């Protein structure tokens, strides 16, 4: 690793998402997902163990057949009223896809199975840029071209989204494919109101991206992997317990705090819609995803496990480790309860 | 999130490369341009539903 | 005195807290400077 | 009689607050369904400038003599 | 009402910012001016309701239950040492401002307009004693205790959302003069059954009803003094005075669709009652106490008379008092002696020869002694479940035969006839226990001379 | 009986028995390539011409 | 052979008494003990209570009770004094009602 | 509709089926992979070929140097494959399980 | 909901934004905007180890500055969207009025209701 | 699949009997060849013809979950004669549970499954009789 | 500080603060044998800087105030309790064990910082590779269980693959009556209390696995008993000592760098000290743990960050 | 104390669910809760035909 | 003696700023002031007020 290399990886991660962003043409959106994957690959591999690289392969597989699915749905749209507009498309078997493809791009549960695999061998910073940039990108694409989707695509995908990150989870102890299970139940969640009303999905998604920066600059102020780790910080340092405490339940969704309005306002404009059975189903499946923040929270500050020593040596020592932005993503995280009437901050 | 730094600082790096029936090099047609005319004119500042049906 | 051979701060820098004072006082006076354009040009428009 | 006058609120000031909250309220849940059937019907219908998906723009459409001449 | 809210806010950093030896007497002493200046709150007169403008209202419901909530806080503030009187200075001001917090969300959810306001707050109520109970539960099922609490509390409360959605976007907004003014009778769909069902089915999670009680004795045992008086109390009574509320809709159907839980309320508060006559761990029958009497409640609330909804309001406010005491009185046992049970330390007649006045009165107010206000709520209830059906008191009196048996049996159990004559370490009694008690029973026979406060709406 | 070992075998333990089912059936998958790639292949399989999606 | 521990024997049990046969409820400082009896009897039942029983004793006409006795006097004086018999039925007006016909 | 755009999208699912299922080597499903890639690339062209559709012919040259990158990327990732093992099999991936 | 002049592009706050009054002072949305910033800074003070409520002033008084600033300009954002949304509902109520007429407005002396009892 | 399903809606409920369990083996029959097609994508059965036995065992017990669901429903119809009550698939999904019961050879599981099962068929006929729309609008 | 990636942009590399004296030299000895004598020896005939002994106490030595902390927080060692009873079965033996690991690898980390820090080479004695030496002669007589054994054979995975090896190693080879008569010189009871067929099973397994795992990383000098001062051989023959092999030869900048910024902010050298296997031999109870952090936040030079710490200053918290 | 964990935490470990069990439990929990509903569904519906056919005693009945 | 503690009184701050706080609410609540059926006086004797 050289810093300049990085700084410039980083703008050309950068560059590759607004150009997703920005770009009318379909060509140049298939650029900038291509570069986002160039650039990404050696984000991982910032060690030099086996973990990452078969980590950074099965990534680049499944994100290759991602791309090259959505460059075939590009292609039939010009077999059919043929121009690069970003617009509505011109056939189910096209927009069909397309929407595979951005469900292997994004995560998804029929395409999941590379998400808990890449996260647990790699380190936390390549992990919290790729949730937080490869979970932004596609959401911008599907914005704009939601007004040609067949429901049942999106919404099987929804539902079986959040159920499958809900039941996955309950056997994992390892703290990233913890975070990775509850990427993929929170993108179903901002999956199923896209053809409904998408300011909710996109204000839903600077909510998991405040707390996924919140999450894993948490899991940078220490070296932590499992949860014995975070019983050790419990005793190492005791404001950091309660930061994991109302961070975690806010991952939980409780009402008094900052987590519930994302669910909330997607049940108002779905059950504005006359669909009610799944909405209450969804928040069943939203209480299922909240036993393993739960007993991630029993391990670190509600009980009190027992705990090695040289934390005796530790206690001298500062805790001197740099925190990139931690206290206002925190309690922006949080404390975002009664800052209701800012949805239409967003459209 | 489709941004508008596009028509915001002007240059247009990309309507060119978009439709056919655009300046091109040597000013030759393509194989449906009054037909392109006729539906982009049809449908040009018209809310994409009433333009669809 | 008190400590062996490494302070790493303690001794504070002059340049980081006047460079934020003087940012942040900017910055009042912009927002006060702003919101008095703002009442201004609602009590002319109307 | 004096805990009435030094520490309470007059019954016409309660009254008077009823009427007022009902008022207030009463234009915010019209509001609200006009709102929503206003929605519904843009949606169904188009005619309004809200569900406007960006169309086809015709401004980079420059029509001239081109070299083939039935184009 | 601000006034009666923003103090409680700035009662917060009071106890952050006292030093040492210092935050007990502060907090105690606020709190209590806090008290009076809630007991200024009454006003309420004749026709209408009164408002704390556009955001807040009070009927005259609400209003018991709020000056019960924060004459309740100070004297659980007072009782919540001596388990952590010797925990650290940080821990303990957290401790004390998650109190206080707990407040705030209590008097935030009696003092609501919209029932989203109202469901908000309902779960800001629930998410702070799931710290307090599972971080000094002192027992080593706290954990299973705090888990089975929010998952059942959740996982009844939430359709409670969906169809309070639903009723805001079909009908206009949520004032409750504007769900009453404007309410059409619903008729009898599925739907409107289904939707019956979800509001409810959540507070019936919360009261508890007969098929989701063991929601609560893990979390009553296993649980410090603070969280077991704040989750009896005022959780079980919150409760009940959000269907109290919400019950305004939906009338022609709750007729045809009301039968099977006044059923297992019924049977419930005959089971409960018999369950509690045999078992140890004596914090445990109180309760089951409290399943048997919001049992009876359930069945006041479901039958919709305004001599069962003052019958309620009485029950609830006077069983919270006699609760809340009577499980200040197994904590002070327990911190006698470090048992739980009950064969075993028996005696207390000989040795502290005060505390057994206070153990009578606490059993004869449990008795239903007829000048209480626990005789006028359980009376009231009898009459008009009597008046809704003629074969009913059968069962409320063996209701009343069964709920005497267990309460004097608990008196006489552990505290007649014989000490073990192997305990010897437990000390007189201190003056704090004592001024608790007194704390306890002046306003329950003060409301005995008074009663015409208390009484509901329909008065 | 018919209070703690019925009810907590109706309402928690029903529920926490098939939670922990489903996980240890869903989760604990061996760690290949060629199985997660026939899986999307039924997929695509099983959205075209099984249940449709483009008709 | 092996312990799996390291810690006291708990817990380590201290009376409360014995050190001040004076003492109040908690901790052994001899001064705030005293403030704490004096604030609880002072600023919670001497100022408190007795004030809230003259304050709940007497207040304005909860529900407009003594108001209702004395207007229900004089309006049964009223319509004794009028012929009329007292309640007069159908409480809304039978002439201001528009039936469905059938 | 051009008939022989019928058999070049049954030859591209052919060719996506060979990327998916695979047995003994990951090379040859990348070059199956470089194979669905020529398959659009041949698409498109001929599209734009017959089409007429004259100025942004830039898809057929600039899909191919992209994902012809790509394709190197995939060659730099499978040569770290086969350091960090002594084969380069599909199998001896079953450390980091689901 | 969607633009609504989005042609006319993104345009953080419109000039039409200066018709409307602005936010003003001390008003509360913003007074919880800055006590959430100076609860920031305690947090902040909270996670490495110095003493809390001192030694960061200069940070305290930043953040709260920053915070309220940028609260203030989403304050105006908000606004303008709410009554932008309000002037677009009036104008499509003025354009249509065929499509939604008023109701008859029967007063309770004949609206039929059946009754019901509950015993 | 979609045709199978109109076409199941389509008759009354009813006696047009025994076409009604003829769709609802195909609908077990469709069913188990879903679950059967993830089951041998995910295991490596080793070897095929143990797949094969996997495939059939789980087709089998969903076409005869199916069958029996349908049958009585069909004389829950000619017996009870009433096209609304939910107690009629309240009948059929407790009996699909005991059918899944007895060809997994247990007792419990048959249970909750007559509980679920019931339930949930309950809820489809209460669903398709007072109209609860299939999963959208999808307009406002 | 001054650091990160700002630092390494406007001050190029760190090849300049090179080379032939800036070394890592490092004297490994048996007990009582290779010692501060001769390390002092060179270091003053050589321009070179000195690190004492990794004892107990060289964690709170090394950092804060001078005093050493008492045994409650810096404990609980009791190096005389290990030389008076290696047999008890409340754990002394491990617990010193993995406390000295945790010294040895903190002064490690401290010449590493100090080499890279503009200059200009350090000295170390008995280094880790000596400490697993030590630990698994110790086992070599048998007084810990073997599951402990895998547990600091795991912590030796952990912690060793990231680092450097030192450039030269001089070892010193005293025979064992030789020992047992500078043992019985010194006069220590405690001390004196040790047997000799542990110093033998030391000298067997550091003669055995050391120095065949030595082979050319850290390449060596083997002295004799009576070869001390002779100072001169010593310096001559690190003079023309031809550095070869080692992995010192490639780094070439960029090792360099994340050696720097991996070093300091030592809590991340720290991070691997606990793993945890939970060890029912060395970890603590929940209550004791609590009181003994609350003891140690009152103490008066250690609570909140001393850089910020009252009572010593700095007068500046702004009122 | 071993009464004690043995009577109230020891009842669900250990446990299988027999033939015996649940009939007993089937016995003792639905069975009267049925009988006294269908009790109330025979005093509700002798009391709602009663006055609906207006023969009651409700000369005075006004405390309902 | 404010300086000797200033703790203690807090709370009273607190209250009497939220009592003026809600009598500034209800004077932004000043519509309806006279304009009822039931609760209809004119302004007398001396100036234009009735509750604030
Ligand atoms: C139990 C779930 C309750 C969900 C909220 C209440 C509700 O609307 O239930 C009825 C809902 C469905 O009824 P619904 O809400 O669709 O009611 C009919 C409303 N219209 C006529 C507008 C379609 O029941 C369920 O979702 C089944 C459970
Ligand atoms: C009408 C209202 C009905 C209310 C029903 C509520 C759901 C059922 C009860 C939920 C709580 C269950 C629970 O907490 O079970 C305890 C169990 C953990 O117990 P244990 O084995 O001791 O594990 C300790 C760590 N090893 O915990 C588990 O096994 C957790 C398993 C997941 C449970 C999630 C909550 C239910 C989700 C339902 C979705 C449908």
């Amino acid at each position: 690793m050289n810093p300049i290399i990085l700084i410039i990886i980083l703008m050309t991660v950068m560059l590759g998402t607004i150009i997703v962003m920005i770009s009318t043409h379909w060509l140049l959106i298939w650029i900038g997902f291509e570069m986002n994957m160039l650039a990404i690959i050696p984000i991982m591999m910032k060690k030099h163990n086996p973990r990452a690289t078969e980590a950074s392969t099965k990534y680049f597989l499944t994100q290759s057949t991602a791309s090259m699915l959505l460059m075939m749905a590009i292609i039939i749209n010009l077999m059919f009223s043929g121009q690069w507009t970003v617009m509505k498309l011109f056939n189910p078997m096209a927009s069909m896809l397309m929407t595979m493809a951005l469900a292997m791009k994004l995560g998804m549960a029929p395409f999941h199975f590379w998400v808990p695999e890449v996260t647990q061998g790699i380190p936390l910073s390549s992990g919290l840029i790729l949730l937080t940039w490869q979970k932004l990108a596609p959401m911008s694409v599907l914005y704009q071209i939601l007004p040609s989707i067949n429901l049942d695509l999106i919404l099987t995908l929804s539902i079986l989204s959040i159920t499958i990150g809900g039941w996955g989870g309950l056997n994992q102890t390892q703290l990233r494919k913890i975070m990775a299970y509850s990427s993929i139940a929170h993108m179903g969640w901002m999956t199923a109101v896209l053809l409904y009303n998408p300011t909710m999905t996109l204000l839903n998604l600077i909510i998991y991206i405040i707390m996924t920066s919140t999450m894993f600059t948490l899991f940078m102020a220490n070296s932590t992997t499992t949860t014995l780790s975070l019983s050790h910080t419990w005793n190492k340092a005791p404001i950091m317990t309660i930061l994991v405490l109302i961070t975690l339940l806010s991952m939980g969704g409780l009402p008094p705090l900052s987590g519930f309005m994302p669910k909330w306002m997607i049940i108002q404009e779905m059950t504005k819609n006359d669909s009610i059975i799944l909405p209450t189903l969804m928040a069943i499946t939203a209480l299922l995803n909240l036993y393993f923040y739960m007993r991630l929270t029993y391990s670190t500050a509600l009980t009190m496990f027992p705990s090695t020593n040289n934390m005796k040596m530790k206690w001298q020592f500062p805790t001197t480790k740099r925190m990139t932005l931690l206290p206002t993503m925190t309690v922006l995280s949080t404390m975002l309860l009664p800052l209701t009437p800012i949805l239409s901050i967003l459209e | 999130p489709f941004f508008d730094v596009q028509k915001k600082l002007g240059v247009d790096l990309d309507h060119w490369m978009t439709i056919q029936s655009a300046e091109q090099p040597h000013r030759i047609p393509a194989r449906c341009h009054a037909f392109e005319k006729e539906w982009i004119e049809c449908a040009h500042g018209i809310g994409s539903i009433r333009a669809e049906k | 005195k008190f400590y062996i051979q490494e302070p790493p701060h303690g001794s504070p820098n002059w340049l980081k807290v006047g460079l934020t004072l003087g940012t942040s006082a900017f910055l009042w006076i912009y927002l006060i400077k702003q919101h008095n354009e703002d009442v201004l040009e609602y009590k002319r428009r109307n | 009689r004096w805990i009435a006058r030094t520490f309470f609120d007059a019954p016409e000031k309660n009254y008077e607050r009823t009427m007022a909250i009902l008022q207030i309220e009463s234009e915010k849940a019209e509001l609200r369904l006009k709102e929503l059937e206003v929605r519904r019907l843009m949606r169904a219908k188009g005619d309004g400038p809200w569900f406007q998906y960006p169309t086809i723009d015709k401004a980079l459409i420059d029509h001239s003599p081109k070299a083939t001449p039935d184009n | 009402m601000l006034k009666y809210i923003i103090p409680t806010m700035m009662l917060m950093p009071l106890t952050w910012l006292s030093k040492n030896s210092m935050i007990w007497i502060n907090t105690t002493l606020h709190s209590l001016l806090i008290s009076l200046t809630s007991l200024l709150l009454l006003n309420q007169f004749g026709d209408n309701s009164l408002n704390f403008s556009l955001t807040f209202f009070s009927d005259s419901l609400s209003t018991p239950l709020l000056i019960l909530t924060m004459w309740l806080l100070p004297l659980m503030l007072m009782a919540s040492q001596h388990h952590l009187s010797k925990e650290n200075l940080a821990r303990k001001k957290l401790f004390i401002s998650m109190l206080i917090l707990l407040q705030l969300f209590l008097i935030m959810t009696f003092t609501a307009t919209e029932l989203i306001f109202f469901y908000i707050m309902f779960e800001a109520t629930l998410v702070p004693t799931l710290i307090i109970i599972t971080r000094w539960g002192n027992q080593t099922e706290r954990l299973n205790a705090g888990l089975y609490f929010l998952f059942y509390t959740l996982a009844g409360s939430l359709p409670l959302l969906v169809a309070l959605i639903y009723i805001q976007n079909t009908m206009g907004s949520l004032n409750f003069l504007i769900l009453q003014y404007w309410v059409q009778p619903m008729p009898n769909s599925w739907s409107n059954t289904f939707m019956w069902l979800a509001c409810m089915m959540a507070f019936m999670v919360k009261m508890p009803l007969y098929g989701l009680h063991l929601w609560l004795p893990k979390a009553h045992v296993e649980a410090p003094i603070a969280g077991s008086m704040v989750l009896a109390a005022i959780l079980l009574k919150l409760g009940g005075y959000g269907m109290m509320r919400i019950t305004l809709l939906l009338n022609p159907i709750t007729d045809f669709m009301a039968y099977p839980f006044i059923m297992l309320s019924l049977w419930g508060m005959i089971m409960t009652s018999s369950i509690c006559l045999r078992q140890t761990d004596l914090k445990s029958l109180i309760a089951y106490s409290s399943v048997s009497h919001m049992a009876l409640v359930i069945v006041a609330i479901l039958i919709q008379t305004p001599w069962s909804y003052m019958g309620a309001t009485a029950l609830m406010i006077a069983h919270g008092l006699t609760s809340s005491m009577l499980f200040c009185l197994a904590n002070s046992n327990y911190e006698r002696v470090h048992s739980r049970t009950m064969i075993l330390a028996r005696g207390l007649q000989t040795l502290l020869p005060l505390m057994a006045a206070w153990w009578l009165l606490a059993s004869l107010t449990n008795l239903a002694l007829p000048p209480s206000i626990n005789l006028i709520g359980e009376l009231f209830v009898v009459m008009s479940t009597f008046s809704w059906s003629n074969i009913t008191i059968i069962l409320m009196g063996l209701n009343m035969v069964i709920t005497a048996l267990y309460s004097l049996y608990m008196l006489i159990t552990t505290q007649r006839g014989k000490h073990t004559h192997h305990i010897n370490n437990i000390l007189p009694s201190f003056t704090r226990e004592n001024a608790l008690m007194s704390l306890h029973m002046l306003p329950l026979l003060l409301l005995s001379l008074n009663p015409k406060i208390i009484l509901g709406p329909l008065y | 009986l018919l209070d703690l070992i019925w009810l907590e075998t109706i309402l928690p333990k029903t529920i926490s028995l098939a939670q922990m089912k489903m996980s240890t059936t869903i989760t604990s998958q061996k760690g290949l390539i060629k199985l997660y790639f026939l899986s999307f292949l039924i997929t695509i399989l099983i959205s075209t011409t099984l249940l449709n999606f483009h008709e | 052979p092996t312990l799996r521990w390291q810690e006291d024997p708990e817990p380590e049990d201290e009376n409360l008494y014995e050190k001040n046969p004076d003492s109040h409820g908690y901790d052994k400082d001899p001064a705030v003990d005293v403030w704490n009896m004096r604030v609880v009897f002072f600023f919670g039942f001497s100022i408190v209570l007795v004030l809230g029983s003259t304050f709940v004793a007497y207040l304005p006409d909860y529900r407009m009770q003594e108001w209702a006795r004395r207007e229900a006097e004089r309006l049964v004086k009223y319509r004794e004094a009028h012929g009329l018999p007292l309640m007069e039925s159908n409480c809304f007006d039978p002439s201001k009602i528009q039936l469905p016909e059938d | 509709m051009s008939l022989v755009y019928m058999n070049i999208m049954m030859a591209f699912t052919v060719s996506l089926t060979g990327l998916l299922m695979y047995r003994s080597h990951l090379m040859s499903s990348l070059l199956c992979l470089e194979g669905m890639m020529l398959s659009l690339f041949i698409l498109a062209t001929l599209m734009i070929l017959n089409s007429h559709f004259t100025l942004a012919s830039m898809m057929p040259i600039i899909l191919l140097v992209f994902a012809a990158c790509e394709a190197a990327l995939g060659l730099s990732l499978l040569v770290m494959v086969s350091n960090t093992y002594g084969t380069d099999y599909v199998q001896n991936l079953n450390l980091l399980q689901c | 909901m969607t633009g609504r002049q989005a042609r006319a592009p993104l345009q953080f706050l419109p000039d039409e934004a200066r018709s409307l009054p602005p936010p003003k002072l001390t008003d509360p949305r913003l007074a919880y905007i800055g006590f959430l910033g100076y609860c920031s800074g305690l947090i902040d003070n909270a996670i490495r180890r110095r003493p809390v409520l001192s030694a960061g002033l200069h940070r305290q008084f930043l953040y709260i500055t920053s915070f309220v600033f940028v609260g203030y300009y989403l304050l105006k954002r908000q606004d303008y969207m709410y009554a932008v949304r309000d002037h677009d509902m009036f104008s499509y109520i003025k354009s249509h009025p065929e499509d939604f007429p008023e109701k008859d407005k029967k007063t309770y002396r004949e609206v039929f209701e059946e009754f019901h009892p509950v015993r | 699949a979609k045709t199978l399903l109109h076409q199941y809606w389509d008759i009354p409920e009813g006696t047009e009997c025994h076409r009604k369990t003829y769709a609802a083996t195909s609908i077990g029959g469709a069913s188990g060849l879903v679950v059967s097609a993830y089951s041998v994508a995910l295991k490596t059965p080793t070897s095929f013809l143990e797949g094969v036995a996997r495939t059939g065992r789980y087709t089998f017990t969903a076409a005869a979950i199916g069958a029996i669901f349908g049958l009585t429903s069909c004389i829950s119809a000619q017996v009870r004669e009433k096209p609304d009550d939910p107690l009629n698939y309240l009948i059929g999904g407790c009996a699909g549970g005991l059918t899944l019961g007895a060809r997994t050879r247990s007792y419990g599981i048959g249970a909750a499954a007559c509980a679920y099962m019931g339930l949930t068929a309950a809820l489809v006929k209460m669903g398709q009789l007072e109209g609860w729309k299939v999963f959208a609008e999808p307009k406002v | 500080l001054q650091y990160g990636p700002l630092a390494y942009i406007l001050g190029e590399k760190t090849t300049k603060k090179m080379t032939e004296n800036s070394k890592l030299i490092t004297v490994d000895g048996n007990i009582c044998s290779g010692k501060s004598k001769l390390a002092k020896e060179v270091a003053e005939k050589l321009g070179l800087k000195h690190f004492p002994e990794a004892g107990i106490h060289y964690a709170d030595s090394t950092t804060g105030d001078g005093k050493p902390l008492p045994v409650r927080f810096s404990g609980n060692c009791s190096l005389e309790k290990f030389y008076d009873d290696p047999k008890s079965n409340d754990g002394n033996s491990y617990r010193l064990q993995a406390w000295l690991y945790a010294s040895r690898l903190l002064q490690y980390a401290d010449a590493l910082e100090h080499l890279l820090s503009t200059g200009q080479g350090v000295v170390l004695e008995r280094s880790i590779y000596s400490d697993f030496v030590f630990l698994e002669a110790m086992y070599r007589q048998g007084f810990i269980r073997k599951q402990c054994v895998d547990h600091y054979n795991q912590v030796k995975k952990v912690t060793v693959c990231e680092y450097l090896p030192p450039h030269v190693v001089i070892y010193v080879d005293v025979p064992v009556s030789e020992v047992q008569s500078r043992i019985q010189k010194k006069g220590n009871p405690h001390e004196m209390k040790i047997t000799s067929a542990y110093l033998q099973d030391i000298e067997n397994v550091y003669k055995g696995t050391f120095l065949p795992e030595m082979s050319e990383k850290c390449e060596v000098l083997q002295y004799s008993a009576w070869e001390a001062e002779d100072a001169e051989k010593v310096v001559e023959d690190i003079q023309y000592l031809k550095y070869d092999k080692g992995p010192w030869l490639d780094q070439d900048d960029r090792k360099l760098h994340n050696l720097r910024m991996l070093v300091q902010d030592k809590l991340e050298v720290l991070n691997y000290t606990s793993i945890p296997v939970f060890l029912p031999e060395v970890t603590i109870g929940a209550h004791q743990s609590d009181r003994v952090f609350q003891e140690f936040t009152e103490l008066p030079g250690r609570k909140y960050r001393a850089g910020y710490n009252e009572d010593v200053g700095d007068k500046w918290i702004w009122l | 104390i071993r009464w004690t964990c043995a009577r109230s935490a020891n009842v669900y470990p250990n446990f299988r669910p027999n033939t015996k069990t649940s009939l007993l439990g089937a016995l003792f929990g639905i069975g009267p809760l049925i009988f006294w509903y269908y009790v109330f569904k025979t005093d509700r519906d002798r009391k709602e035909k009663l006055i609906q056919e207006g023969k009651l005693d409700r000369t005075f009945n006004i405390s309902y | 003696v404010v300086r000797d503690h200033w703790i203690h009184v807090l709370v009273p701050v607190g209250f009497v700023f939220g009592y003026y706080l809600d009598r500034k609410n209800d004077e932004k609540l000043a519509a309806f002031r006279n304009k009822s059926l039931l609760y209809k006086r004119e302004l007398k004797p001396n100036e234009e007020v009735t509750w604030k």
